[PDB]
């Protein structure tokens, strides 16, 4: 009864959600795993 | 033959001192943070009703 | 609530009962390892640039 | 006594994802810079018996 | 044999007057006892004389050893003022420790045990 | 977690708020000193019994050797 | 919180990061952490040294100098892991050298030494059977001599001896059975080296004061997780010293020979960290009176949580005649080098009875005779 | 209590003399332990095999051969060592449908699920990779088959799959660096299944009526200890009838062959519990789609205690549609051994259609009606 | 400590000690060992 359960009972609303903020913040990891892969692999000037 | 029992000691000689630079460095600063996390214990006043 | 029926201390003018009914804003800290900065020293720490 | 600026506190140090990424290129820069040094110590101290020297100079 | 220990007794005390001198000397820099060398988890006897005391004796002798430790974290001794009145071999332990070593060895000639155990933990 | 009895008073400052390395220099000749007045009779003792030992055999060893000689 | 919802969190919360641990502890006590550390080094570059290693007598050698020369970063690795060995052996000597000091075997951490003797046994044979596996000159004829041994024994010597060769002398079948029994044996020290470790967090470390430390404990994660670094940044100094710039200082020129069951060397000699067993051996006259030495070193080393008193820095007669142990089995290790002599028999004679002396008879006794003094 | 007073006897009696099991669990409950032994006897017979067998091209068939007809015992540890593998997969697939029957992954014991999982892909990659080792034709075809699967990653393809030859194809790199991470697996299978027996202990195990069982539980050791022999007898029967009878029943006669590079089999299929795997893949025509479904399989079985609904028997119409998942299974599995046929590629994207329609719509959907009828 | 602190605490008495009917009873487990090797390595010309 985690997963599925909790949005066929009704228990993720728009609110309990997380905000445009909280996303963000989440989402400004995406530039980190790629500097990070990029700082490995160092393919200097490969963008086409 | 001295050369044919060792092929690549020019090579490693080069990456031991790059080691041994680095790890040095490394040390003091490893040094800096472990005296940094450990100051609030090192320079703690403890005062007590006990004299001996 | 009181802090006789809560901590029970022992009665007396003890150096831990001094402090403890009368904290005074000059406290020392040991400095053989370490000295401190001046009081109220504002300002991010030097020590993330380290 | 010294002290970290606050300006500088807001840009480079406040988020780990903006930290992160200034962290891997100091750490580019300060291998090349190792690199560099230690090349140039090793090939100033052994000159003239190189394989490289000899080419050079076979020209 | 009985005089053999008559005399070869004051030896001993001799060498012990000697032994408690220079390690009751390393033991003032540390506001340490000779009692305070005991603990309770390498002697069932000792955990057992250790809860036979009153509070304040118990309390005085974990505020003698945070002290201590706090010192050898410190990589310092006691100020002079405070090591001229240490006193390491005023003892507080060994009348109840003695007492119960007593005790266990006279339930052991009737083939009866002590009456605790170590102390275990988890 | 095992409830210790105590009376005291502690304090402590933060890191941010004192010196990290700079008390070092002045006192490591201090520590050098204390460290070899702590351990000088144990190092003295190891050192007197391994060197004397090793000397004393290798002393022999050469002596044995020059007693094969012709 | 959140390490309350999940076992896995919060056995690794307990005992890496809230683990309470005496303030006062120095460097002394970062041997255990540089021993898991050299295991772990052990078991990486083994484990890529497997990729390019043929267990077999005709490619042993070649492979090796195969993986020396034509395989990226197979030189570091081969290097790593030889010389990483004698590392390990070093910190674990240390380590083993610190409890011997403390008394830390003492109650209630009798199973912690127990286990450790244990640990230090299978490294033993770990490391004596991972030597084998180039097969130089050393590397055969050490096997040789070490696993004739088994011959002391009376009537079935011959049979057993047979059956771990699997054949009339040292082949191609020891090779092969030694090369899985040192793939197999390190997995052990790591179970070994997790048993030895959670039977020490029941109780908690020992201090250098010798004293109860339960007023006085700190959180393990956040104080001794740098200072465990900086021990290991000493360690990776040296190591690199050891890999890059004297490779074979630690070894022996005959490995690099390959093995010749028809013509011996004029001086087999083990790796350093197996000198003081040979020496021991070496000076008794007798196979079975010197492997029953060994045994009963090894049964002393078990028995010293029972027999042993005596203990830190206030415990002054021990605390002196623990130097003198030191420099009686630096003594050992120096004479299991040298070659057989009269003067050498004598020196390692007497060197070994000391050794049985202090463990046996200064470890019981003169620890009760202080107790004596210090409580009576 | 003795065992209150070793610390180690004290956990050995919680987790296995007196730890509280319910009463009415039937023969269904005994794949578990049955895994574990099958795990246990693979690690002994293979480290028992790895003490013949050498590693490289041109003596890796050879030394097969010797330990066959050469080594005492040991056409009985070979034929022992690859039935295992069979026996090995026939009891976790039986554990894992019973898992699937009763929903035995749902609340509390999503983690216990989890890792079975991760303990399935390792326990894939081990088999596959100890298949590679005798060096056939099987053997090499199939290592050819699938390590270049790689080039369906854009751009980094080729890369990855030449980095794990070793090379330009599959050859003696490949061969050498398969027998080490083929040793190696094993142990975090074993460490795995410890991790996964001690997140089940938390909460204890569902029983056949899928109800709470906390009042009717009895002690494991006395009573389960028992049913778990009976169930390892009726499977030593199986097994010794599989050494000794048909040892070579469930193989492939080409893998008798020895590898040739240049000459590829008729048919080139995998051992039978890959063939499912296999069949999903060669239904769908294209190559990066077919390593997405078989991703998906997996991604699908991971989210499973999150999204699925429905246990055992009073749930009766997902009771009744695992048996249409079972014999979807069963179909695909049979199908992998067949060739490539319109009318097989046609039933075989069928079968991946409601495979997926089954794991993703099913589960939820159905369950979820299960629920409202019940308790709505 | 449990081993010689305790015959030197004088702890380790007659009264304490196992029996000889004890000692007895445990050291019959001796022959169980012989005769469990004798069963293993069955080295014998004793069957005749
Ligand atoms: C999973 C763990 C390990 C694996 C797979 C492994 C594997 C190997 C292999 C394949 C060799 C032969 C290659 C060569 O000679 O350079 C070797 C050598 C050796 N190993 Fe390891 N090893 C492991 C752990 C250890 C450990 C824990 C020790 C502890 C002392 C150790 C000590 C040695 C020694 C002394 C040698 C001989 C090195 C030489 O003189 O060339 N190994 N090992
Ligand atoms: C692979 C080998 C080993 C590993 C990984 C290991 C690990 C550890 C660790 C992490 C500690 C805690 C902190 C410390 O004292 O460093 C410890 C303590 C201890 N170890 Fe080791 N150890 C190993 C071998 C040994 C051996 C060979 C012995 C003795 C023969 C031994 C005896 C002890 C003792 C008595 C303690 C408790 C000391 C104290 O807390 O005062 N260990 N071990
Ligand atoms: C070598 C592999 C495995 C071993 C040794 C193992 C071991 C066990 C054991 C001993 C039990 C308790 C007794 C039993 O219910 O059988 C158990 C339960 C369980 N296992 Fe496995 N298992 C393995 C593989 C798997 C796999 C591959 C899965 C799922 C994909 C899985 C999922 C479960 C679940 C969900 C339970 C709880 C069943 C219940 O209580 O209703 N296990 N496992
Ligand atoms: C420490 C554990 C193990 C070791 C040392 C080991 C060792 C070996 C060795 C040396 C071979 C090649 C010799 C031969 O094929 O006869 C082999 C083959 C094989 N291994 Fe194991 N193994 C281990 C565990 C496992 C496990 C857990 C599995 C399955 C999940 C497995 C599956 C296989 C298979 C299928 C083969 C092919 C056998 C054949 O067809 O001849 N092994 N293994």
């Amino acid at each position: 009864p985690i997963g599925v359960w909790s949005v066929f009972q009704g228990y993720v609303t728009p609110a309990r959600l997380p905000s445009i903020q909280t996303l963000t913040r989440v989402g400004a990891w995406g530039g980190v795993v790629v500097v990070g892969g990029l700082y490995m692999v160092q393919p200097w000037d490969w963008l086409a | 033959l001295a050369w044919a029992s060792y092929p690549y000691q020019d090579e490693m000689r080069v990456m031991g001192i790059k080691a041994c630079l680095m790890i040095s460095i490394l040390i003091g600063f490893a040094a800096y943070s472990k005296r940094l996390r450990w100051a609030p214990i090192k320079s703690q006043r403890i005062v007590m009703d006990v004299v001996n | 609530s009181d802090a006789v029926e809560v901590f029970k201390p022992e009665t007396g003018l003890t150096p831990t009962n001094r402090l403890s009914m009368a904290p005074t804003p000059y406290i020392k800290y040991d400095e053989h390892n370490h000295k401190r900065f001046p009081p109220g020293t504002e300002g991010r720490p030097f020590a993330y640039f380290v | 006594v010294m002290r970290l600026s606050e300006a500088l506190y807001q840009t480079f140090f406040k988020r780990s994802t903006v930290y992160i990424p200034m962290l891997l290129v100091g750490a580019y820069f300060s291998n090349e810079a190792i690199d560099y040094a230690v090349d140039k110590m090793w090939t100033t101290r052994n000159k003239g018996k190189l394989f490289s020297d000899i080419i050079a100079e076979r020209t | 044999t009985s005089l053999l220990k008559q005399v070869a007794l004051p030896v001993f005390n001799s060498l012990a007057t000697t032994y408690r001198s220079v390690v009751g000397a390393k033991l003032a820099k540390y506001g340490l006892r000779f009692d305070d060398l005991q603990d309770p988890l390498k002697d069932e006897d000792v955990a057992e004389a250790l809860r036979r005391l009153p509070p304040d004796v118990v309390v005085a002798r974990n505020c003698r050893l945070r002290r201590a430790l706090d010192l050898s974290c410190k990589h310092e001794a006691l100020p002079k003022d405070l090591l001229e009145k240490q006193t390491p071999e005023l003892s507080y332990l060994q009348d109840v420790l003695n007492e119960v070593r007593a005790e266990r060895r006279e339930r052991a000639q009737l083939g009866a045990p002590a009456p605790y155990t170590r102390i275990y933990y988890d | 977690r095992q409830n210790i009895p105590l009376r005291e008073i502690l304090y402590q400052l933060s890191p941010y708020q004192q010196d990290v390395i700079r008390q070092t220099f002045t006192n490591a000749p201090k520590t050098f000193l204390r460290f070899f007045k702590e351990k000088g009779v144990g190092l003295a003792t190891f050192g007197v019994l391994f060197f004397g030992i090793k000397g004393y055999t290798e002393h022999e060893m050469h002596q044995e050797r020059l007693a094969e000689r012709y | 919180r959140m390490h309350n919802k999940i076992q896995l969190l919060s056995v690794l919360n307990t005992h890496l990061v809230a683990y309470p641990t005496p303030m006062n502890l120095n460097y002394s006590w970062n041997g255990g952490s540089l021993a898991g550390m050299m295991l772990a080094s052990q078991m990486l570059t083994g484990i890529l040294l497997a990729m390019h290693y043929v267990g077999h007598v005709d490619y042993a050698f070649a492979s090796v100098q195969h993986l020396m020369t034509d395989v990226p970063s197979g030189m570091i690795l081969r290097y790593a892991h030889a010389n990483g060995a004698s590392l390990f052996f070093i910190v674990v000597y240390l380590h083993v050298l610190r409890g011997m000091y403390y008394g830390s075997g003492a109650q209630p951490r009798e199973i912690v030494w127990i286990s450790g003797v244990v640990i230090l046994l299978v490294m033993i044979i770990t490391a004596f059977i991972g030597y084998v596996l180039p097969w130089g000159q050393m590397s055969f004829w050490g096997a040789t001599v070490i696993t004739s041994l088994a011959t002391a024994i009376p009537v079935v010597g011959k049979h057993i001896m047979y059956w771990l060769w699997g054949g009339f002398s040292v082949d191609n079948p020891t090779l092969n059975r030694f090369y899985s029994f040192h793939y197999t044996l390190p997995f052990i020290l790591a179970g070994l080296s997790v048993f030895h470790i959670a039977a020490l967090h029941q109780y908690g470390s020992t201090n250098p004061l010798g004293v109860n430390s339960q007023s006085s404990l700190i959180s393990f994660g956040s104080y001794f997780g740098a200072k465990d670094l900086v021990g290991a940044l000493f360690l990776a100094l040296v190591f690199s010293i050891l890999v890059f710039f004297y490779p074979d200082l630690l070894g022996h020129p005959d490995n690099l020979i390959p093995a010749n069951p028809y013509s011996t060397p004029q001086h087999i000699v083990p790796e350093w960290y197996f000198l003081w067993v040979y020496a021991i051996l070496r000076s008794i006259p007798n196979k079975a009176m010197g492997v029953l030495a060994i045994g009963l070193v090894f049964a002393s080393l078990f028995a010293m949580p029972f027999i042993g008193l005596g203990g830190g820095k206030f415990r002054i007669i021990t605390e002196w005649l623990y130097w003198t142990f030191l420099a009686d089995v630096l003594l050992l290790t120096w004479l299991g080098g040298n070659e057989i002599t009269p003067i050498t028999s004598f020196v390692g004679q007497c060197c070994t009875a000391y050794l049985f002396f202090y463990l046996l008879v200064c470890q019981p006794l003169v620890g009760y005779l202080e107790t004596q003094f210090a409580h009576g």
